């Protein structure tokens, strides 16, 4: 007779709740990202120098003058950040992510310029040679949809 | 466990007590004719047994009290409020108006959750969801705003159309709440309810044995519409000089040819009581089926949703 | 400029002169008595004017040809075809079906291109437009897609709410189509309609000076329900035989204890006529007021939109 | 006999407000407290700075070089913003604020991490020591549930 000016409003806020929902889990997710790399960067000081300083990139935190721990180098969402011969990973946490990129990672990797570096941000990374990477391959990186336009860079970039 | 009677027949039951008690006749004997006029039996039953409690001696009050399923205790009181001031025949004027108060307010509610209350939620939003889904064909329609000013300006930008449903939601309210210079053409006059009582009070003082000319001064004196009270003086002071009812009744638009060919034959048969019995049963069935009542809200429904389609258009 | 006349009003007078017609009465005397027993002036009116052409010798359907804005070019043309056949009568009881249905047809789209069309069109497609205009309230809504996929994929996902609006659609149809062992206890009786049309018929072929058994006679023939042409040809045996009016009728249920006491007065009375009439026109309203016909609708009508909303949503 | 759509409707948007009043009302503090925060933040600059530069918790918000008057970092929701041994407690004003959390605060603290420091956000918290504070248990905390999920930290969190 009567009253469904309540039951649609409460159904349209509930419905309202279920489209806002995915786009603040993947802002979510996108943000939890971007920490992931202001944690391997600033990492990046050491291993510029470290480079510039001997010609060799170095082997592992301790090598880059960081906390020779990976475990040491953590967040929020971040669960660590390793030194791999100048490249630079960050694992995502398993508590506190989205769910589609937690216990994923990103890399950071440099490349001579012959007097200076020059950095490369994307998805996870090996270190072949001293100017060569290749994708670390294997199920666990950070989809690009996650990441920023600033950090889409390809092994093969220059 | 004992039910009440229904709030209709209580009505016409101190309906023509009230008018016998203030006719002067006997209370029993008051109580007696409308037991034999009764349709119904648990009615003409229960009156029966009320009426021979009054002549034990009781009051009224209390010869009503072996009906407590009945009679609740605020029409007792009532009742002996009325025989302790010696007002028994107002409080029983009281209480008639009372009963007819309460059936029609009872008809009233539920006619139409039943079918009433699913019909009457579903017609008062209707309109003003057409109207809402008019509106929400998207955007840059006639009055709107485009979506990016701020909320509240563009909420109370269209305060125009939220005032339009509200309105016509109050419309479709008002006809379902009611809804269940020539300064005499303007007094209220004579109504079907009006013309059923002083059918059924008649009916009843005939069929009890008082005469016609005992039975309209009582009902002169007990007719609430003036205009009514007006034409009766009339009917009664021209059958007193010794024009024929029928003939008196005939001057009088209230009574239909048929109402006064009815009473005309009534008069020549000496069955004015059976006649005026089975006329009131008429006009008191034909009174609770009520056609205005209908085409007035459809003026009202589409008027007021068009009002409102025009309004933002404009 | 001038309009015709109402539904309900072109209804009761192809009725009643299909009915007289049928009795044998002379044409002008059936024209005379629909007019005189007329409530509308305009009805009267017309039917006084058909009447006088019809008395210079004029067809009916030439007569009903001075109101064309009344009786249409198909209405006059299935009279004038009775007219030139020999089956006036069989004609205007056609005519009178139609009418009949005709006015139900319109109380029943209305309640709660014509009006009826146009209300139609309109309710139909009402809330299947209100979906597709919030369903394109920009992209990724509940249920949606990205508008960068193959169209087709587009189209086929959101085949849901395509199916939900067209079911929409079916079940609007659905309400305006319908809407506008003991063998015998299987049979369709009686209902309001036909009694109501059996009363007006009576009413008026006694209004207009037929006696009792010449009008029953005439209806037993024009009676449409089977079982009621059995009770009518056991009501017409039975009065033949000298049995009172009111005791033939009282046999059967489908009269109730009112339309029996009042037709016992009318014997009583020489008043039978009117009794008739006054009977007939409370049937008649019943009949029009009965009210589910409209309630059942918007049960459907919003019930089925918010269906679809939800659909996706979810 | 009729008018109960008009009847049922007025109600319904009456009960409407109703149940939408609970969650305007806490989404709404959390809006207000979501503020406290970032007054509180953005002084961790300061903070953290005179930390590093001394090795010594700023003692007050002149130590930090901030409003050396703390009424003077308030905000509409916010009475002001106090630095206390390097943490920096915000107070909810008492007026144009929910009504359970006027005059509630909240602390942001930073730990030594060696070379730097790690800033937590959560419910009053005192310092002891250069490197252990603890609950400032008292009545005045701003609620758990009003506190963002960045913001749950506890006395001991390292």
């Amino acid at each position: 007779f009567t009253l469904i000016e309540l039951m649609i409003v409460i159904a349209i806020v509930g419905i309202l709740a279920a489209v806002a929902l995915p786009a603040y889990q993947d802002y979510t997710a996108r943000a939890q990202v971007s920490e992931a790399i202001l944690l391997a960067e600033g990492q990046k000081s050491a291993v510029t120098e470290y480079y510039l300083n001997h010609g060799k990139w170095p082997e592992n935190n301790t090598s880059a003058g960081v906390a020779s721990s990976p475990t040491d180098i953590k967040g929020k969402y971040v669960k660590e950040v390793e030194v791999k011969n100048g490249v630079v990973t960050a694992t995502m946490l398993s508590s506190g992510v989205n769910n589609e990129i937690k216990g994923k990672k990103l890399s950071l990797w440099a490349r001579r310029e012959n007097g200076s570096v020059k950095w490369f941000c994307g998805q996870p990374v090996t270190r072949t040679d001293d100017d060569t990477v290749a994708d670390a391959k294997d199920g666990k990186e950070i989809d690009t949809k996650h990441l920023p336009s600033t950090c889409r860079d390809n092994f093969d970039a220059k | 466990g004992f039910g009440g009677v229904e709030g209709k027949d209580i009505l016409v039951f101190t309906r023509q007590f009230a008018t016998m008690i203030d006719a002067g006749l006997p209370l029993v004997q008051c109580l007696d004719i409308l037991a034999s006029q009764m349709d119904n039996p648990s009615f003409k039953k229960v009156l029966f047994a009320i009426k021979s409690k009054v002549e034990q001696g009781s009051t009224f009050a209390d010869a009503l009290k072996e009906h407590p399923k009945v009679f609740d205790e605020l029409y007792v009181q009532l009742c002996a409020a009325g025989e302790v001031g010696g007002i028994l025949d107002a409080i029983l004027n009281r209480l008639a108006a009372y009963r007819e108060k309460n059936e029609k307010l009872k008809s009233k509610v539920k006619s139409a959750l039943v079918a009433i209350g699913v019909t009457a939620v579903l017609l008062l939003k209707v309109t003003p969801v057409f109207e809402k889904m008019f509106a929400d064909f998207g955007s840059e329609l006639p009055g709107p705003t485009q979506m990016i000013v701020n909320f509240s300006h563009m909420a109370q930008e269209y305060f125009f159309h939220v005032a339009g449903s509200i309105v016509a939601v109050v419309m479709s309210f008002t006809w379902s709440y009611r809804q269940p210079l020539f300064m005499p053409v303007f007094g209220p006059v004579l109504r079907k309810v009006a013309v059923a009582r002083f059918t059924r009070t008649l009916g009843t003082m005939i069929s009890s044995g008082v005469p016609i000319l005992d039975a309209l001064d009582v009902t002169a004196k007990t007719a609430g519409n003036r205009t009514v009270e007006d034409a009766i003086i009339y009917v009664r002071g021209k059958i007193a000089e010794g024009k024929n009812i029928a003939g008196p009744l005939a001057e009088t638009k209230v009574f239909p040819s048929m109402v006064v060919q009815m009473i005309g034959v009534g008069e020549a048969t000496g069955a004015m009581d059976t006649m005026l019995n089975k006329i009131a049963d008429f006009y008191d069935d034909e009174v609770d089926a009520a056609a205005m009542i209908e085409p007035v809200l459809m003026v009202f429904l589409g008027g007021v949703v068009g009002g409102f389609l025009i309004g933002m258009y404009l």
